[PDB]
C-alpha cells in the first residue's frame, strides 16, 4: 500500500550552521588526557547544514544523496521520526537497507524492497499504519535490537559505509532551545556496526503521521555531508572527548 | 619563559624519544609494521623481504636518532664547558671580563 | 622478541654495537659534564649558625632547613617551575647532592671570598 | 665482560655487558563470552522433517555456531564433510549457513555428494561440484516409519532435465514421457512426478528412512559474522604472559587498573600509541598492561690484577624479578651496602658507588 | 607534484617533519647568532657633528 | 622504481641535513666566539693575551 501526500505547502528548505557538531569517536580505543590527531570522514566545523521542518503544513521527505556519509540531526519531541531508508535505486532491482524504530523495538533488514514513493508510518489518536514497501523478496541480514530513541530531545546520528561496514554513531542530548541547533560540543558514541555489504548512494527519512486527513507533529531535522579530513581530539581524564579542532578550517586551527 | 633553555632541552629530548617510538608504527613500504602479522600471514621467502624492509627502515631511524643525539650532546657539552668556566671565573673569583 | 628478525639483523654486522657505544659515550659524558660544572671543590663548606654578615641577607640562596630536600627557596622555585627497548639511566649525582655542592660553593664564597678557589 | 671488552684483562670499572628480559611464561587467550547460540535445535531436533523434493532450507545468520556439539554426538551415522574439515569448523567463520533438511532412503545417502548420479541428484536435490559444507545423516526408523505405512514422504521420479545445484522443484505437473499431451490425466505414457516411500519399521537398512541435514558454508565479499566459538584460557595476573584479547595480541604483565573505561571502549593507548590498558571480554574489568621487564646487565669489577670478584647491576629492574640490594639505578647482586660514605671508585648511579676493600656499595 | 610518490612517501613516517624541524632550528639559530653578536646595546648612540 | 628514487633522494636529503647541522654547530661556535670578542674587546679593554 502506498499513499500520495497532496496537501503540502511549497517552501524552500533552509540552511544553518553546523557549529562544532558531528564529531564522533573514530575507534573503540580508550585514550585519557591526550591530544590525538585522526584523519577520517568527518563533518566540517561551521559548515552549511540543510534544515528541514515538519510543522502544521510542512512534510519534508525529499530524495537526498548519501555521498561518503550522512550526519543526521533531529530536534525532536513526541517521537515523530521513526527510521531511515538506504540504497541506490530504492526498488527491487538493487538491495536496500531498512532501519525502523516502532513502538516496541528497532529492526534492521537488508532486502530488495519495492519501496513506495512516499514511505511512512502512522499513529492513530497507537500505531496502526505502516506503508513503506510493497514487497521483500531476497533478505540477507536481519538485526532486532533495543529502541534507540518546545523541542526537548536532540538525537544525532552519523551513517557511514566503508569496506562493507555500516557504522551508525548516536548521541542523545537533553536541550531546551526553541528553534535552532544549540552551540556546544558533544562527541557521538558509536551505536552499531552492521555487516550489510551493500552499495548506498541515496537515503530517505521515515516520518510518522498523526491521525485524529493527516497532521504532522512538530519536528525538525538537519542533513550534513561528511568529507575526508583531519581532526585534533582532546581526551580528558575520564576518556571523554571534550573538545575538537578542525585541521583545515582556518589558519589558527591549522 | 624564564627557564626556557632547560625546558627546551627537555622538550627536544622527549620529542626525539617520541618520534623514535612513533617510527615503529611505519611499515617503510612493507605490508605491515607489525612483525607478528608478517610472520603469521606470509611464507618465509617473502616474509624475509618484508622483515628486511622493516629492519632497514628502523635501522635508518635509529641511526638518525643517534646522529642528532650526538649533535645535541656536543651542544650540551659546549654549554657545560661554558658553565664550568663561568663557575670557575664568576663564582670562585672576580672576573674583569666584560659581560 | 622475533628470532627471525634478529637472525636477519645479524647480517648487517656491528651497527647495533656502534649505536650502543655512542649512547653509552653520551651517557657518561652527561655525568662528566655535571662533575665538571658542580664538583669543583673537595671541601664541603658550611655557613656559621649566626647569619651576621653586616646586613647582607642570603636566606633566599642558602638552603632552607625546613625543607626536606635541603634546597634554597630559589632552587626550590626552579625545581617547581621545570616540568620498546628504551631505558633512562639515573644521573650519578642526585639533585640533593648537586644542591649540597652549590651550598658548599655558596658557603665558601660567602665566608672566604675567592680564597677557597685558589687554596685553603 | 672479557668477551665484551675483547681482552683477558679487565680494568677497574663498570661495563655494560648484556641485557635481561623477563621471558614470557604463559599464553592467555581471552575472547568474548559464549552467548547467542545458533538455532541448531530447531533443525536437528525437529518433530517432523520435509520430503526430499520440498526440502526445508533454513538460513542461519548473526549468531554463534558450535559445531563440536554435532561432531561429538554419537547419534549420527554419516558426518561426511566435503571441502572443509570438521576440526577447523569450530575455528573458521562464515557469512551464512544454509541448513537443508530432508528424508531419503538408506541407499540414497551416497548420492548426496559432489559429482554423483542417481534419481535424487538428477531430479530431487543436486549438490554442486564446488561445494563446501557437511552432509549429516542419521537413521529415523523409529519416528518416520509406521506399521500401516508412512506415505507422507515423496520424491520426484521424473523431469525433462536435470536439476541445477540448490534448486527446489515443488511443481505437481504431469510428466510427459510421450508425444501425446497428458492434458492433466495420468493415462498412457503420462505418469505422476511425486512418488511416496512407504516407510515401514520392518524394512532393511538400505531402505529405512534417513534424516539428512546438509550444512552449506559459503564465503561472500560481505564480512563473515557466523563465527565458531573460541575458548577462554584462565586469566593469569601479575606475570609476564602472552595475551590475546579479541584479536589484539602482545606480551605483558596484566594487573588491575583504576581507569574507568566508557562502555564502548575496549583497548587503551598512551601518548606514544602503545597499548597500555585493555578490557577483558569475559568479565568487564579493566587491566593495565605493563611491559615485561627489560634492563641492561652491567658488571662491576676491580682490576683482574687485584681480584676476580664481580657484581651484577640489572638496570631499572626490581630485585624480585631476577648479597642482593635494591638501588634506584636497579638491582645490585654480589655487593653489600655499607652505611659509611667514601669517595666514588666505581660509579653505579643515583648517588651509589662501588669499591673493593669484598665489593661494597 | 606526483601523488603516487607522496602516497609511497607517507609509508616512511615523519622523516620529512624531522628534516624540516632541523632546518627550521638552524634558520632560527642563525638569527639568534646575529642577535648575540650585534645586538648587545639597547641604545643607538650617535657621534657628535 | 619510485621507491628506489624515494630512498635515494631521502638518503641524500638526510646527508645534506647532517652536514648542515654540523656546519651550524661550527658557525654557532664561531658566533659565540665573536660575541665574546664583541663584549670583551669592543665594550671593554681585555687583559687576555692575543
Ligand atoms: C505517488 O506519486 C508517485 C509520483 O508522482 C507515483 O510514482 C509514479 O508511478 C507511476 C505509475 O503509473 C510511474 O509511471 C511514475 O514514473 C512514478 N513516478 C515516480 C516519481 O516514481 C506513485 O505511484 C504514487 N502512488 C500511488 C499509490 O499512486
Ligand atoms: C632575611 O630575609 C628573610 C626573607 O626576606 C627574612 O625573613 C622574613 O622575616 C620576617 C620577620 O621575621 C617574616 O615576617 C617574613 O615572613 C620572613 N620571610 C621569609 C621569606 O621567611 C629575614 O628576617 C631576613 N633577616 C635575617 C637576619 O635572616
Ligand atoms: C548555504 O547554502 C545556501 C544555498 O545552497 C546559501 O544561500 C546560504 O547562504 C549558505 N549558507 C552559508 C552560511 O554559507
Ligand atoms: C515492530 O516491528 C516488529 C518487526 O516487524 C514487530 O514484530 C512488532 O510487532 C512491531 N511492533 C508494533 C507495535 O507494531
Ligand atoms: C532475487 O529475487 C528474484 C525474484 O524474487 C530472484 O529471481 C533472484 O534470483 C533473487 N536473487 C538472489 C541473489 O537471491
Ligand atoms: C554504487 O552505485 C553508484 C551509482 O549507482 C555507482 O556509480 C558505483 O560505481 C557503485 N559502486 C559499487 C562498488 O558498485
Ligand atoms: C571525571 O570523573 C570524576 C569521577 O570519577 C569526576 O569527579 C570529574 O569531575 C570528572 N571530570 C570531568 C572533566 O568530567
Ligand atoms: C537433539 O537430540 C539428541 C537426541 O535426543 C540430543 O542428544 C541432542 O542434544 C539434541 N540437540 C542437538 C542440538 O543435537
Ligand atoms: C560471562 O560468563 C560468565 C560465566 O561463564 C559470567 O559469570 C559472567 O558474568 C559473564 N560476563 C558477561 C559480561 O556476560
Amino acid at each position: 500500500q502506498c499513499v500520495n501526500f497532496t496537501n503540502r505547502t511549497q517552501l524552500p528548505s533552509a540552511y544553518t550552521n553546523s557549529f562544532t557538531r558531528g564529531v564522533y569517536y573514530p575507534d573503540k580505543v580508550f585514550r585519557s588526557s591526550v591530544l590525538h590527531s585522526t584523519q577520517d570522514l568527518f563533518l566540517p566545523f561551521f559548515s552549511n547544514v540543510t534544515w528541514f521542518h515538519a510543522i502544521h503544513k510542512r512534510f519534508d521527505n525529499p530524495v537526498l544523496p548519501f555521498n561518503d556519509g550522512v550526519y543526521f540531526a533531529s530536534t525532536e519531541k513526541s517521537n515523530i521520526i521513526r527510521g531511515w531508508i538506504f540504497g541506490t535505486t530504492l526498488d527491487s532491482k538493487t538491495q536496500s537497507l531498512l532501519i525502523v524504530n516502532n513502538a516496541t523495538n528497532v529492526v534492521i533488514k537488508v532486502c530488495e524492497f519495492q519501496f513506495c514513493n512516499y514511505p511512512f508510518l502512522g499513529v492513530y489518536y497507537m500505531e496502526s499504519e505502516f506503508r513503506v514497501y510493497s514487497s521483500a523478496n531476497n533478505c540477507t541480514f536481519e538485526y532486532v535490537s533495543q529502541p534507540f530513541l518546545n523541542f526537548k530531545n536532540l538525537s544525532e546520528f552519523v551513517f557511514k559505509n566503508i569496506d562493507g561496514y555500516f557504522k551508525i554513531y548516536s548521541k542523545h542530548t537533553p536541550i531546551n532551545l526553541v528553534r535552532d541547533l544549540p552551540q556546544g560540543f558533544s562527541a557521538l558514541e558509536p551505536l552499531v556496526d552492521l555487516p550489510i555489504g551493500i552499495n548506498i548512494t541515496r537515503f530517505q527519512t521515515l516520518l510518522a503521521l498523526h491521525r485524529s486527513g493527516w497532521t504532522a507533529g512538530a519536528a525538525a531535522y538537519y542533513v550534513g555531508y561528511l568529507q575526508p579530513r583531519t581532526f585534533l581530539l582532546k581526551y580528558n581524564e575520564n576518556g571523554t572527548i571534550t573538545d575538537a579542532v578542525d585541521c583545515a578550517l582556518d589558519p589558527l586551527s591549522e | 619563559s624564564a627557564l626556557g633553555k632547560l625546558q627546551d632541552v627537555v622538550n627536544q629530548n622527549a620529542q626525539a624519544l617520541n618520534t623514535l617510538v612513533k617510527q615503529l608504527s611505519s611499515n617503510f613500504g612493507a605490508i605491515s609494521s607489525v612483525l607478528n602479522d608478517i610472520l603469521s600471514r606470509l611464507d618465509p621467502p617473502e616474509a624475509e623481504v618484508q622483515i628486511d624492509r622493516l629492519i632497514t627502515g628502523r635501522l635508518q631511524s635509529l641511526q638518525t636518532y643517534v646522529t642528532q643525539q650526538l649533535i645535541r650532546a656536543a651542544e650540551i657539552r659546549a654549554s657545560a664547558n661554558l658553565a664550568a668556566i663561568k663557575m670557575s671565573e664568576c663564582v670562585l673569583g672576580q672576573s674583569k671580563r666584560v659581560d | 622478541d622475533s628470532t627471525e628478525c634478529s637472525n636477519l639483523l645479524l647480517q648487517y654486522g656491528s651497527f647495533c654495537t656502534q649505536l650502543n657505544r655512542a649512547l653509552t659515550g653520551i651517557a657518561v659524558e652527561q655525568d662528566k659534564n655535571t662533575q665538571e660544572v658542580f664538583a669543583q671543590v673537595k671541601q664541603i663548606y658550611k655557613t656559621p649558625p649566626i647569619k651576621d654578615f653586616g646586613g647582607f641577607n642570603f636566606s633566599q640562596i642558602l638552603p632552607d632547613p625546613s625543607k626536606p630536600s635541603k634546597r634554597s627557596p630559589i632552587e626550590d622555585l626552579l625545581f617547581n617551575k621545570v616540568t620498546n627497548g628504551l631505558t633512562v639511566l639515573p644521573p650519578l649525582l642526585t639533585d640533593e647532592m648537586i644542591a649540597q655542592y652549590t651550598s658548599a660553593l655558596l658557603a665558601g664564597t660567602i665566608t672566604s671570598g675567592w680564597t677557597f678557589g685558589a687554596g685553603p | 665482560t672479557k668477551c665484551t671488552l675483547k681482552s683477558f684483562t679487565v680494568e677497574k670499572g663498570i661495563y655494560q655487558t648484556s641485557n635481561f628480559r623477563v621471558q614470557p611464561t604463559e599464553s592467555i587467550v581471552r575472547f568474548p563470552n559464549i552467548t547467542n547460540l545458533c538455532p541448531f535445535g530447531e533443525v536437528f531436533n525437529a518433530t517432523r522433517f520435509a520430503s526430499v523434493y520440498a526440502w526445508n532450507r533454513k538460513r542461519i545468520s548473526n549468531c554463534v555456531a558450535d559445531y563440536s556439539v554435532l561432531y561429538n554426538s554419537a547419534s549420527f551415522s554419516t558426518f561426511k564433510c566435503y571441502g572443509v574439515s570438521p576440526t577447523k569448523l569450530n575455528d573458521l567463520c562464515f557469512t551464512n549457513v544454509y541448513a537443508d533438511s530432508f528424508v531419503i532412503r538408506g541407499d540414497e545417502v551416497r548420492q548426496i555428494a559432489p559429482g554423483q548420479t542417481g534419481t535424487i541428484a538428477d531430479y530431487n536435490y543436486k549438490l554442486p561440484d564446488d561445494f563446501t559444507g557437511c552432509v549429516i545423516a542419521w537413521n529415523s526408523n523409529n519416528l518416520d516409519s509406521k506399521v500401516g505405512g508412512n506415505y507422507n514422504y515423496l520424491y520426484r521420479l521424473f523431469r525433462k532435465s536435470n536439476l541445477k545445484p540448490f534448486e527446489r522443484d515443488i511443481s505437481t505437473e504431469i510428466y510427459q514421457a510421450g508425444s501425446t499431451p497428458c492434458n492433466g490425466v495420468k493415462g498412457f505414457n503420462c505418469y505422476f512426478p511425486l512418488q511416496s516411500y512407504g516407510f515401514q519399521p520392518t524394512y532393511g537398512v538400505g531402505y529405512q528412512p534417513y534424516r539428512v541435514v546438509v550444512l552449506s558454508f559459503e564465503l561472500l565479499h560481505a564480512p563473515a559474522t557466523v563465527c565458531g566459538p573460541k575458548k577462554s584460557t584462565n586469566l593469569v595476573k601479575n606475570k609476564c604472559v602472552n595475551f590475546n584479547f579479541n584479536g589484539l595480541t602482545g606480551t605483558g604483565v596484566l594487573t588491575e587498573s583504576n581507569k574507568k573505561f566508557l562502555p564502548f571502549q575496549q583497548f587503551g593507548r598512551d601518548i606514544a600509541d602503545t597499548t597500555d590498558a585493555v578490557r577483558d571480554p569475559q568479565t568487564l574489568e579493566i587491566l593495565d598492561i605493563t611491559p615485561c621487564s627489560f634492563g641492561g646487565v652491567s658488571v662491576i669489577t676491580p682490576g683482574t690484577n687485584t681480584s676476580n670478584q664481580v657484581a651484577v647491576l640489572y638496570q631499572g629492574v626490581n630485585c624480585t624479578e631476577v648479597n642482593v640490594f635494591q638501588t634506584r639505578a636497579g638491582c645490585l647482586i654480589g655487593a653489600e651496602y655499607v652505611n659509611n660514605s667514601y669517595e666514588c671508585d666505581i660509579p653505579i648511579g643515583a648517588g651509589i658507588c662501588a669499591s673493593y676493600q669484598s665489593i661494597i656499595a
